[PDB]
C-alpha cells in the first residue's frame, strides 16, 4: 500500500556518495530518463581494453525495519555487433552485489566483502539503428536484496567488459 | 587520473562567453563539466539566469537555432537547487552505452549553446565551441 524510497540515483541527494573502483570506469555522466528529465546516469564502455573488472558502489542505504527489500534498475545496454571497435570479447551482461554494514562513512571498499545477487541481462540490445534513430531502448530489471542483518547496506554494480548505461537505481520497500 | 577534467561555469557574467568565440581543446575520454547558475535563496525566480541546453550542428551555433539541428542536453531550471549548482556532465568517449547518448571524434568539433527560461526572442545566445584533438595529440 505505497512505496518508500531507500535510495533514488535520480534525486539530487541519492546520487551523492557514490565511488567508482577502479576510476576511468563507470563514469558519471548526464543522460534522460523516460519522462525526458535530464538526470545523473551512470555509464561504461570500456571494450577496447583488455581485463575489465570495473565496480560503482552506492552510498550506504539503512533497511529501516523493513523485511523485503528490492531493486529496480533501468539501463540501456549496447549490441556487441554495434561497436566498431572490440579489443577482446565484449559482454552483454553486468553483475549486481550487495554487502551489509552497520556504517555509513569509512568503510575502505572491498571486492570480495561483497555478495552477489545475480547477472543481469538485457530483453534489449541497441544497435547503431537505435542510435540514429534516437530510440530509447531502455530495460527494466526488478531484483531482491538478500538477507540484511546489520543497520543497511552497500550496494555495487559490476562491470567486466559490457557496454552498460545505468539510467535509474531505485532501492525501496512496500508498506 | 590521466584524463583531464574541464569546468565551464555557464552563465552571462562569465566573460569568456563575451565575444561568442569561447572553446576548448579536449581530448578524447576527457571530461566536461557544465554548472548551471546558482543563487542564495533570497534571490527572487526573475531575477536568476535559467536556460535550456543543447548540442547543435556548426549552422544551429552561428544561428543560435536549436530547433531544427539540435539536441537537448540539460536544463538549468533549478537556481536554488541544494547541494550547489546543477551539474551536466560530459565524457568525450567514442562509443556511448547510451542509446540517447553522444558520441565523439578525434579531429572534429562540436558545439553547444543555450536558450533562456522564460524564452525572449534574442540572437544574442550564450555557445561552447569544443575541440576534440587528434590522437597524436593526446599520447
Ligand atoms: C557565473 O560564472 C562565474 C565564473 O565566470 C562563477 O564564478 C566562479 O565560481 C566558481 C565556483 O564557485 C569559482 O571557483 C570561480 O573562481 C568563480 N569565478 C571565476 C572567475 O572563475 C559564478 O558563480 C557564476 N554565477 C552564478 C550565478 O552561478
Ligand atoms: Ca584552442
Amino acid at each position: 500500500s505505497g512505496e518508500v524510497n531507500l535510495l533514488d540515483s535520480k534525486t539530487i541527494q541519492g546520487e551523492l556518495g557514490w565511488i567508482s573502483y577502479p576510476s576511468h570506469g563507470w563514469e558519471e555522466i548526464s543522460g534522460v530518463d523516460e519522462h525526458y528529465t535530464p538526470i545523473r546516469t551512470y555509464q561504461v564502455c570500456n571494450v577496447m581494453d583488455h581485463s575489465q573488472n570495473n565496480w560503482l558502489r552506492t552510498n550506504w542505504v539503512p533497511r529501516n525495519s523493513a523485511q523485503k527489500i528490492y531493486v529496480e534498475l533501468k539501463f540501456t545496454l549496447r549490441d556487441c555487433n554495434s561497436i566498431p571497435l572490440v579489443l577482446g570479447t565484449c559482454k552483454e551482461t553486468f553483475n549486481l552485489y550487495y554487502m551489509e554494514s552497520d556504517d555509513d562513512h569509512g568503510v575502505k571498499f572491498r571486492e570480495h566483502q561483497f555478495t552477489k545477487i545475480d547477472t543481469i541481462a538485457a530483453d534489449e540490445s541497441f544497435t547503431q539503428m537505435d542510435l540514429g534513430d534516437r530510440i530509447l531502448k531502455l530495460n527494466t530489471e526488478i531484483r531482491e536484496v538478500g538477507p540484511v542483518n546489520k543497520k543497511g547496506f552497500y550496494l555495487a554494480f559490476q562491470d567486466v567488459g559490457a557496454c552498460v548505461a545505468l539510467v535509474s537505481v531505485r532501492v525501496y520497500f512496500k508498506k | 587520473a590521466v584524463a583531464d577534467r574541464y569546468a565551464v561555469y555557464w552563465n552571462s557574467s562569465n566573460p569568456r562567453f563575451q565575444r561568442g568565440d569561447y572553446h576548448i581543446d579536449v581530448c578524447i575520454n576527457d571530461y566536461l563539466d557544465v554548472f548551471c547558475p546558482h543563487y542564495e535563496d533570497s534571490v527572487p525566480e526573475d531575477k536568476t539566469e535559467r536556460y535550456v541546453l543543447y548540442m547543435v550542428n556548426f549552422d544551429g551555433y552561428s544561428a543560435c537555432d536549436h530547433t531544427s539541428k539540435g539536441f537537448k542536453r540539460w536544463e538549468c531550471n533549478r537556481p536554488h537547487s541544494p547541494n550547489g549548482p546543477l551539474k551536466f556532465s560530459e565524457k568525450f568517449q567514442l562509443f556511448t552505452p547510451f542509446s540517447l547518448g553522444f558520441e565523439f571524434r578525434p579531429g572534429r568539433e562540436y558545439f553547444y549553446i543555450s536558450s533562456a527560461i522564460p524564452d525572449n526572442g534574442r540572437r544574442s545566445c550564450l555557445k561552447l565551441k569544443v575541440f576534440v584533438r587528434p590522437t597524436n595529440s593526446c599520447m
